[PDB]
């Protein structure tokens, strides 16, 4: 024994236990979700209210890439960011290089296999989150979900955090009663409704919804905050449907 | 050398005499001067032939690895990658790349990177020493949507002009056809082009 | 990243035994025979193709190696460890000798840079030893023809005859029994073909043997003509047929 | 100012039947003046000889380079280098320079002691090898050189009439350039014997 | 028990973390399995897609490395990615230096190389992936060409790979004991993946829809895959026989 | 990360001693014992190969003595291939004080430079010391005959008479009582070739299990010759002095 | 120097004049110009000597080894794509320009490379300072689909053109062969055309003619036993 | 406890037991407390001394004249943390001619700690940090943790018994939130705030540090004479 | 600087050098020793340029002065030599070089002879029984090549060297304002103090 010490072991039946226990931290963060619609992409996720000290609409977690690509994650928030951060010097060389922003599938296995890279070696430690990301490019929309052994696959619905069994039975819901489509306001209500269906495992605190998303008719392709009335309204549609 | 690119209805045709040059004397009279970096992207070279040679193979090299990654690069995207060697580079290079291909949802495309490295997309180009006897020429008798056959002549006529009164172009017309129906290549002896 | 294993893997023990180079040689102890005799006008390497499927091409993989046109090698142990040992000794034999003296190395020189190799992976920083042992056969315009063992090590011996891997302890006594002075080419293929049999399971043929001589200069594999003094490679694989052909007088 | 031509010398090689000769001359001078007579051009290496011209500095330096590699060669190998192997290395070793060479002209003389034929070669500054079967010139006389070695040459002399030869071919090519003379050496190669003759010539 | 954590020997001249890496290679629960035409090389391999919110169209295992290359993979997708960019920088940096395309055998030998130096360096851990390219090369001509964790690789006339690659072995030996031939005797690539299909179903025991393979065929200047509709068309044409 | 799998070659034991170069010395007394022996007019080297096989070839085999230079050779103990990488670096740094100087290096300034590097490996870089003691024989023109032996350490010290490998306690003292200041060099062979016969594990001892080599300045007049004995030389010397 | 290659049927022929100068002045009567990448490439070089030899020699032993690695007979392209990457690297300060020829798996091949790094194909080509009279003769008599012996007779007859009318040219003409499907054929001195002619008068000299200060015996021999 | 002795390796719980032993040196920290209205904001700090013959360790760091910090926890981290954040509001100033967002400075330090706890030989920032600034978005009040987690606030407190300061601006926050305009007044709630973390000492003319920044004020220290006027 | 002379007699070498230092316009120093003594038997005379003859100077000495203390041994002067050339050899392809030239004059105790050997900037190094740098050759060698014998004595070849210096003066166009005189035997090195 002694192979969940370091990482990069592989154990006795081919396991490599450090990112399974990267997996852990992941499960213990708040749960994130996306959706994927006709033409775009919606991000949510839930943000918990530690005290009335904390600023509302202040400490965003939902983070943009590029122009074009929107990222969210739950786990340990600054490996999140580090992410991130690696994500946008990637878009930023593909830009530079070859002139047109950088594909989601591209941008997807940038990610991967710097996440991957990090179960190389035991001089380092795996990341601590799961990461939900996308957007729009030339091809269509695309959300992808990326795991700390930087496994990630294409998704119609994706959900990470606490909370990621109510959300993914919520997103296969959606899935079987909208085999032809959903729109992208659709998919910010649906988005909404999911998160507070998925908060009754974090019950203790009270909590903040945070939405973004990326649709070719209702925001040219680029990345942008849901905010005012349109957050107003899908906060409402979702507590409605909680009674 | 004579090179030109040309955007026409159906996709785009590169054009280019067959001279190349060592002072006065011909080192070669068949030269190919029209050069492909992917399928449906070709370039034509101008200025030293050991730089074009280099700076060709080089994004050849970028557009396969590209191919591999992310599928069927742009003809935007190979002009690009062009630039960034020649602006990067123009202390060490003497380079004058215009650059043509065909797309599905952009069609023909023309790019000209001349020597500092900037890039300028146009209907059509023209480099080489022996283009500046054309410049006239070429305004004068350029249209939009062209046929593949009009296309053709334009070139054809264009080109055989700057071999006449440029020493340094002269031999064989080349020139690379571009379109949805894949990729053909003509040759155009003196015999025919003189007489024009 | 960076490498950060910039210490020795492998030490001393209190009894003064080098472990992984101990267990380097337990590696090649379990490595399918392989043998190598010298005759008066050549050199014989010898070697079982034990293939792992039958679905598998076994020439696609080559057990025995041309080093240089007068030099090649065999091996038992870790098939991968060899492979890239011979990319490496292939490549020295060009920057360290041919690229300056404008002649291929004798066969104890290029031996003595393969083991150099070998030694430095079992002091460097963050490596395990070469789990294999080499019998490097070759001839040279000053030595003649020679046979060469190298080990996990980076130790190497000249034999007149030996046997390494599997079953080399009954094969040594084999050739101790057979060899001599007087031994032509042929006759040292022959007594290699009895030697592999005893150590060989099932099917013994000239697709499970891989056989190469160091022997004549051969004209007919150079390629080219014009040249007197440039007369080809003493080094050559012996075919699938030339093996059958001798296992009938056998 | 030109570097291959400050220090003045010559040096010569001829084959005949199963010998060589190899000679060179004396001086070592600063332009016009002249500094020694005693500063010999011509080094072995077991049965090897090399002759050097051009800058002195690097005559020297080579000299030293080279028995350090041959006596490095010998360790390994168990066995004095041959003329042809020497010559491989003289060549790399100048090339491994080639955009800061040593301002030398080399001239490898010896007789492969396996198979008993006679051997020399000469090289540029930068490696090129020249092998000549007659005869190799070097230094800064090289042009008058190369008109007593045409003339006086024949094939296959024995190794007392291939002496005289060469003598007069350095003798009167020295005579006709400033910075060469001020004596000069004649070895005579054998395969077992090798013999060692200083020239009497005017000192001028 | 440290020699059991880092590519060092353990008393009886084994390397642990590679026969662990070995197990990695299972872990997806798919198999794969490659044989050549006269023109052509097919390789066939399992898809699953057991998630429903996944994207089906974004899960595979085939690579197109090269415009003539095809790779499969047997493990975990992370490792199987990492394999894939390597293998076509390597391929594409190959045809630069050389000027031509590299051939499947050479691919397979350079990455067995890179998959050994893991094996003998101790910071660098071994890719848990076992890999098959394919492709008609140009002097060989139909090619596969199978690389593991060990560095070992050879050339096969066919090949499976996954949990239950012995069952396909056995079955595929079988027929070539039979046909006594190195390779499927069929004109058309699309006859010869309707016999890839048939003998996995024949030694899988199991029955396939369209969505429950993978399909790579490579010809002479190019590899491809194939796309559900193309598989539907093999399927039907196997049923009515 | 790494550090858990660190050894840590050079560090002190509670005691005060260097762990690997006890262990490494440890190794190198299994080896064939080597002795050097310094006359008035020459120094002899001997030494025992590790048991041998009959398909051994012996007359083109070099295991335990090697040239140095032309006026110095080194008997070997220990493992053969540490020695080489030390041996070749001992050539190198003979040619090089050659070029420099334009004079044959000094025996005691080859000697030090090869037993520094054996102490770099014991003081950082954290690897493994060399598995190896060398005896040295050589000759220079300011202290004339000269033995020195040096171990992983990294020490140095000179000897009249000294013994190497297997057995050095025994070997020892054998010297010890017959070694005399005023002896010859065919004395001193006799003397290393019965001190070997009577310390060795062998049941006999013959031609084919030694390598022998003598530096005399028996060569025509003020000058210094090494003589590695073939095969039928050793036979002869074995002869010659009664031990077969 | 003189050097052609000219291609035909079944494979590519390559020829040089044999002279090579310093300056104004003949060094060597007959060098051999022709040199071997590998067995079935070979090449003929102007410019820099050393570089032309160096960059031979280096491009023909990363040839070997690659040729080891893939187990492939090597190709023409990868010689001409290694030694242009090299060239170009070194910004024409390698003053190699070079013609070089040869069959391999995929075909028979001939090219030029010049000192700055840039190639170019064809079906004849000539190099050095006698390239414009060897040219004179190829533009004059080269046709589509020539024989094995009108390629040889080619290639030999524009060496000829720079032998006698280019005098950095002279002496011998070698030729090499390389057919498709057989080994290369190397014809040193394929032609003899300028012997000396005897001379009027021997100049062997009386022994003792030379006057002598000292003699001695060098002891080329090692350090004597005993 | 396995687990536990570098920075790059996860529990199997999925903790990282180093940052949380670095956590725990902010936890034994003297109290610090922040707050802000919309027209300041407020640092006040408890120092600590060694004994009575030795002075009281400054906890306030001036980072620009807009921005600046308090610590708890290791002071040596504080000063590398501090000095970082100097040089970035100073290339913002040089480069771009732009005061740093505070909000920038929060994302810049987060990213800084989570370099060292993810790779091999690093360990751990020691220190926690609250930052006060005012910049083109009003004033704002920041919470850095050396996990890397930062986090923007009305009020907080960090350090040895913060909970009582912590409940105390929990129920006051409806109140000090419109104290703008009056310096004063603000620092009086934080004063008082503050206390609630006090047991057997008290505050006295050495032993208090104040720090202001907002509208039309500079980032300034009050320490000595100066806090007379709050005790 | 300027003039620096040698000559090797029966038992000894006598090294000469001129005394003034000049900085383009005045004569800055009229008393100035260029030399050093690398080992109790072995002296350097040295000119060349500016800093660069010191700097040399002072780290062949520093060098050697090492030597003898690692090994309790004096260098012959002929490895001394050796040395101090494959250094000039060395600086003449370095990126700034010592533009420096040498006499070495010393008695080898083990040989028992004196030696002199000449060494230019570029590492040129000859053995010579009398030499010169720069333009004192051609003043003084063919008074030289006239009188030296090998079996001078060191008074004779202290008179043959007047009569040099007494050429330079008449025949040179700079002032170098007289030499200082060294002698190198094997009792080790002495100035003679009236010249
Ligand atoms: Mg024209
Ligand atoms: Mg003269
Ligand atoms: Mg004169
Ligand atoms: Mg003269
Ligand atoms: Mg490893
Ligand atoms: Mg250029
Ligand atoms: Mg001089």
């Amino acid at each position: 024994t002694g192979y969940d010490l370091s990482n990069s072991v592989f154990s006795p039946d081919g396991r490599n236990f450090q990112v399974e226990y990267a997996v852990k931290a992941v499960e213990n963060g708040t749960t994130s979700i996306g959706i994927k619609c006709n033409d775009g992409v919606v991000f949510a996720v839930e943000k918990l209210i530690t005290s009335k000290l904390l600023v509302p609409q202040k400490n965003v977690k939902i983070q943009v890439v590029d122009r074009h690509i929107g990222c969210v994650y739950s786990g340990l928030i600054p490996d999140g960011r580090h992410l991130v951060n690696r994500g946008r010097e990637e878009a930023a060389s593909f830009k530079k290089l070859y002139k047109t922003p950088i594909p989601i599938p591209a941008f997807a296995d940038r990610l991967g296999q710097y996440v991957q890279a990090h179960t190389l070696y035991n001089s380092v430690r795996p990341f601590g989150v799961s990461t939900i990301f996308g957007g729009v490019d030339k091809n269509g929309a695309h959300l992808y979900m990326l795991e700390p052994s930087g496994s990630y696959w294409g998704y119609k619905g994706a959900a990470t955090g606490k909370g990621r069994q109510s959300a993914k039975a919520e997103l296969e819901k959606l899935v079987d009663h909208h085999p032809e489509g959903l729109s992208a306001r659709e998919a910010v209500k649906q988005a909404a409704k999911i998160i507070y269906l998925a908060h009754e495992d974090n019950k203790e605190k009270d909590f903040e919804l945070e939405i973004s998303w990326c649709s070719l008719s209702e925001t040219n392709g680029l990345h942008k905050f849901v905010k005012g009335d349109l957050l107003q309204e899908a906060i409402d549609f979702a507590q409605k449907e909680i009674n | 050398t004579s090179i030109m690119a040309v955007t026409f209805k159906d996709g785009v045709i590169l054009g280019a005499d067959s001279r190349t040059t060592t002072g006065a004397y011909i080192a070669n009279r068949v030269t190919d001067k029209l050069t492909r970096v992917h399928d449906k992207i070709w370039c034509c070279r101008s200025g030293s032939a050991a730089d074009t040679q280099a700076i060709a193979d080089i994004v050849q090299y970028h557009l396969e690895l590209y191919t591999s990654q992310y599928g069927t690069p742009s003809t935007e995207t190979a002009a690009s990658v062009f630039k960034e060697l020649c602006y990067e580079n123009k202390d060490n290079l003497t380079a004058g790349i215009i650059v043509a291909g065909y797309d599905d949802k952009n069609k023909g495309e023309v790019y000209t990177i001349p020597l500092g490295g900037s890039v300028h997309k146009l209907p059509y180009a023209i480099a080489g020493s022996g283009s500046t006897f054309i410049y006239g020429y070429c305004d004068k008798n350029f249209r939009e949507n062209m046929s593949k056959e009009e296309t053709v002549d334009f070139i054809k006529h264009s080109l055989s002009q700057a071999i006449k009164w440029d020493g340094s172009s002269g031999g064989v017309i080349r020139m690379v056809v571009l379109t949805a129906a894949g990729v053909e290549r003509l040759i155009f002896y003196p015999d025919e082009y003189e007489q024009l | 990243m960076t490498d950060r294993y910039s210490f020795s893997l492998t030490t001393f023990s209190p009894s003064g035994k080098l472990g992984q180079i101990d267990y380097a040689l337990t590696a090649v102890k379990q490595g399918v025979t392989s043998l190598g005799i010298k005759a008066t006008n050549g050199v014989v390497i010898a070697t079982e193709k034990k293939s792992s499927s039958p679905l598998a091409m076994s020439e696609t993989l080559s057990k025995v190696s041309l080093l240089t046109p007068d030099i090649g090698a065999v091996y038992s142990g870790m098939g991968p460890d060899y492979r890239v040992l011979v990319d490496k000794s292939r490549k020295v034999a060009h920057t360290s000798y041919k690229r300056i003296y404008g002649e291929y190395p004798p066969t104890k020189l290029l031996v003595s840079e393969v083991a150099k190799i070998m030694q430095e992976a079992t002091q460097s920083g963050g490596v395990r030893p070469f789990g294999v042992s080499l019998l490097i056969a070759g001839h040279d315009e000053f030595n003649g023809f020679s046979l060469y063992q190298v080990d996990p090590s980076g130790s190497y011996f000249p034999w007149k005859a030996t046997a390494i891997g599997k079953g080399s302890v009954a094969a040594k006594t084999f050739l101790e029994k057979r060899w001599n002075d007087e031994l032509e080419l042929e006759d040292a293929i022959h007594i290699a073909l009895l030697t592999l049999k005893e150590s060989v399971e099932g099917e013994f043929n000239g697709d499970t043997i891989e056989l190469a001589i160091i022997g004549d200069e051969n004209p007919d594999l150079l390629g080219y003509t014009g040249i007197p003094t440039d007369k080809g490679p003493r080094f050559r694989k012996l075919t699938s047929q030339e093996i059958n052909d001798r296992l009938e007088a056998l | 100012s030109d570097p291959s031509s400050i220090n003045g010398g010559i040096v010569v090689a001829m084959t005949g039947k199963d010998c060589v000769a190899i000679a060179c001359d004396l001086r070592l001078g600063s332009q016009s003046l002249g500094v020694s007579n005693k500063f010999e051009k011509i080094f072995h290496y077991g049965h090897v000889f090399l002759g050097i011209t051009g800058l002195a500095t690097d005559v020297t330096t080579l000299n030293e380079m080279f028995r350090y590699k041959t006596n490095l060669y010998k360790l390994k190998e168990e066995r004095a280098i041959e003329p042809e192997t020497f010559t491989q290395l003289v060549s790399s070793s100048l090339y491994e320079r080639r955009f800061g060479p040593y301002f030398v002209g080399p001239v490898v003389a010896g007789i492969n002691s396996k198979s008993g034929k006679p051997f020399i070669a000469g090289f540029d500054l930068i490696g090129c090898i020249d092998e000549a079967k007659d005869f190799i010139v070097s230094g800064t006389a090289s042009d008058q050189l190369f008109g007593m070695c045409e003339s006086l040459y024949e094939p296959n002399l024995e190794p007392e009439d291939l002496f005289e030869t060469i003598s007069q071919a350095l003798l009167n090519a020295a005579d006709r350039d400033a910075l060469s003379g001020w004596g000069a050496v004649v070895y005579i190669i054998k395969k077992d014997e090798v013999v060692k003759r200083y020239l009497k010539m005017r000192q001028d | 028990g440290y020699d059991r954590h880092i590519t060092i020997f353990s008393p009886e001249g084994r390397l642990y973390q590679v026969e662990y890496a070995f197990k990695a290679t299972n872990q997806t629960n798919i198999n794969s399995l490659a044989v050549r035409g006269k023109d052509c090389t097919v390789v066939i391999s399992q898809k699953k897609v057991p998630d429903k919110l996944l994207d089906p169209t974004t899960v595979s295992y085939i690579f197109c490395i090269s415009r003539t290359i095809g790779m499969v993979v047997n493990g975990p997708i992370p490792d199987a990615r990492n394999a894939a960019l390597r293998a076509k920088a390597e391929a594409a940096e190959f045809r630069y230096k050389y000027g031509y395309d590299m051939p499947c055998d050479v691919l397979a030998k350079r990455m067995a190389n890179l998959s050994q130096i893991y094996t003998q360096r101790a910071y660098m851990r071994p890719l848990g992936v076992i890999l098959t390219f394919v492709s008609v090369d140009e002097e060989l001509g139909p090619s596969i060409y199978k690389t593991d964790p060990a560095g070992y690789y050879v050339g096969y006339k066919a090949t499976a790979t996954g949990p239950k690659q012995q069952e396909i072995t056995t079955n595929l030996e079988n027929h070539f004991k039979k046909s006594k031939i190195d390779h499927i005797n069929e004109e058309s690539w699309e006859k010869v993946v309707e016999f890839a299909i048939t003998h996995m179903i024949d030694a899988l025991g199991t029955e396939f829809s369209k969505n429950d393979l993978e399909v790579g065929v490579a010809t002479k200047d190019k590899f491809f895959t194939l796309s559900a509709e193309n598989i539907e068309e093999r399927l039907v044409a196997i049923a009515e026989q | 990360g790494s550090r858990r799998y660190d050894s840590r070659t050079t560090i002190f034991s509670p005691e005060g001693r260097l762990y690997q170069v006890e262990y490494a010395l440890e190794s190198i007394s299994h080896a064939g014992t080597a002795i050097g022996i310094m006359a008035s007019d020459g120094i002899v080297l001997a030494a025992e190969r590790k048991v041998t096989s009959t398909l051994l070839e012996q007359d083109t085999s070099t295991e335990k003595l090697y040239k140095l230079n032309d006026k110095i050779a080194v008997a070997v103990a220990g493992l053969t291939a540490d020695a080489e990488i030390l041996i070749n670096t001992a050539r190198i740094h003979a040619q090089n004080y050659l070029k420099t100087y334009n004079e044959d290096i000094p025996v005691e300034i080859l000697v030090r430079r090869l037993s520094d590097i054996k102490q770099g490996y014991t003081q950082h870089g954290g690897l493994r010391p060399f598995g190896v003691s060398f005896i040295y024989a050589g000759y220079d023109d300011r202290y004339g005959y000269q033995l020195y032996t040096s171990n992983p350490s990294g020490n140095y010290t000179g000897w009249k008479a000294i013994s190497v490998g297997a057995n050095t306690s025994a070997a020892q003292t054998l010297l010890q009582m017959d070694y005399k200041d005023d002896m010859k060099v065919d004395d001193a062979i006799e003397l290393a070739l019965k001190t070997l016969s009577k310390t060795t594990d062998s049941s006999a001892l013959t031609y084919d299990r030694l390598e022998f080599a003598t530096i005399r300045k028996g060569a025509n007049d003020g000058e210094v010759y090494q003589k590695i004995f073939k095969p039928q030389e050793i036979k002869d010397i074995l002869v010659k002095t009664g031990i077969t | 120097t003189t050097i052609v290659g000219v291609k035909f049927n079944n494979g590519v022929v390559i020829a040089a004049d044999t002279r090579s100068t310093q300056g104004p002045i003949v060094a060597d009567k007959n060098c051999a110009k022709l040199h071997r990448i590998s067995p079935k490439i070979w090449c003929a070089g102007a410019g820099t000597a050393a570089d032309t030899e160096a960059v031979t020699q280096l491009i023909g032993s990363n040839i070997e080894l690659h040729s080891l690695y893939t187990s492939r007979e090597p190709r023409v392209v990868s010689a001409l794509q290694m030694l242009k990457q090299h060239l170009f690297k070194y910004q024409g300060h390698i003053g190699a320009y070079l013609i070089v020829a040869g069959v391999d798996p995929t075909g028979s091949h001939l090219f030029s490379i010049h000192a700055h790094g840039s190639t170019d194909v064809g079906y004849y080509l000539s190099l050095g300072s006698g390239s414009l009279a060897a040219m004179a003769v190829l533009e004059s008599h080269w046709k589509q689909d020539l024989t094995k012996e009108e390629a040889i007779k080619l290639a030999s007859d524009a060496i000829q053109a720079g032998i006698w009318n280019d005098l950095g040219s002279g002496s011998n003409v070698d030729v090499c062969v390389m057919e498709i499907g057989k080994d290369a054929e190397y014809l040193r001195n394929y032609l003899t055309p300028n012997v000396r002619e005897e001379k009027q008068k021997s100049y062997k000299f009386p022994r003792g003619t030379t006057a002598v200060l000292k003699e001695s015996i060098v002891n080329i021999c090692d350090i004597q036993e005993e | 406890n396995n687990y536990d002795g570098d920075t790059v390796t996860f529990s199997p719980t999925g903790r990282l037991f180093q940052v949380e032993y670095a956590l725990e040196a902010i936890k034994q920290g003297s109290v610090t407390v922040g707050l802000r209205s919309n027209t300041h904001a407020v640092l006040v700090a408890l120092k600590r001394n060694a004994d009575e013959l030795s002075s009281y360790q400054k906890k306030i760091i001036k980072c620009d004249e807009h921005m600046g910090l308090s610590l708890a926890g290791l002071a040596p981290d504080a000063r590398v943390l501090s000095n970082y954040l100097r040089q970035q509001c100073n290339y913002s100033s040089l480069v771009f001619n732009r005061k740093l967002a505070v909000e920038r400075a929060g994302h810049l330090l987060c990213d800084k700690a989570q370099k060292n706890t993810q790779s091999y030989g690093g360990r751990p920032y020691g220190v926690g940090l609250l930052i006060i600034g005012y910049d083109k978005s009003g004033a704002h009040l920041l919470e850095f943790q050396p996990s890397g987690n930062v986090t923007e606030l009305y009020g907080t407190a960090i350090g040895a018994r913060s909970q009582g300061a912590k409940t105390y601006l929990e129920r006051t926050l409806d109140t000090f939130i419109k104290i703008d305009g009056n310096p004063d007044e603000l620092i009086k709630a934080g004063v008082e705030a503050i206390s609630q973390s006090l047991r057997d000492e008290s505050l006295t003319v050495d032993n208090l540090s104040i720090a202001i920044v907002g509208k039309d004020t500079p980032f300034t220290i009050y320490d000595g004479e100066a806090v007379a006027k709050y005790i | 600087m300027d003039i620096i002379l040698g000559i090797r007699v029966q038992d000894s070498v006598i090294l000469a050098s001129s005394k003034a230092v000049t900085r383009g316009i005045s004569v800055l120093k009229d008393s100035d020793d260029k030399t050093r003594q690398l080992s109790p038997h072995t002296l350097m005379s040295f000119a060349g340029e500016a800093g660069d003859t010191v700097q040399f100077a002072e780290y062949i000495q520093a060098n050697i002065q090492l030597y003898s203390i690692r090994e309790d041994y004096e260098l012959s002067p002929q490895a001394v030599s050796s040395f101090v050339r494959q250094e000039l050899a060395k600086s003449i392809r370095s990126r700034r070089p010592y533009q420096v030239n040498v006499l070495i004059g010393g008695y080898d105790k083990k040989k028992n002879k004196p030696e002199l050997y000449q060494i230019d900037y570029l590492g040129t190094k000859v053995e010579l029984p009398y030499g010169a740098h720069g333009y004192s050759g051609f003043y003084t060698f063919s008074l030289l090549d006239h009188h030296y014998r090998p079996d001078m004595t060191t008074e004779e070849g202290l008179d043959l060297l007047k009569l040099c210096v007494q050429e330079l003066e008449k025949r040179m166009p700079m002032d170098f304002k007289g030499v200082i005189v060294k002698i190198v035997d094997k009792d080790g090195i002495r100035q003679v103090d009236d010249f």
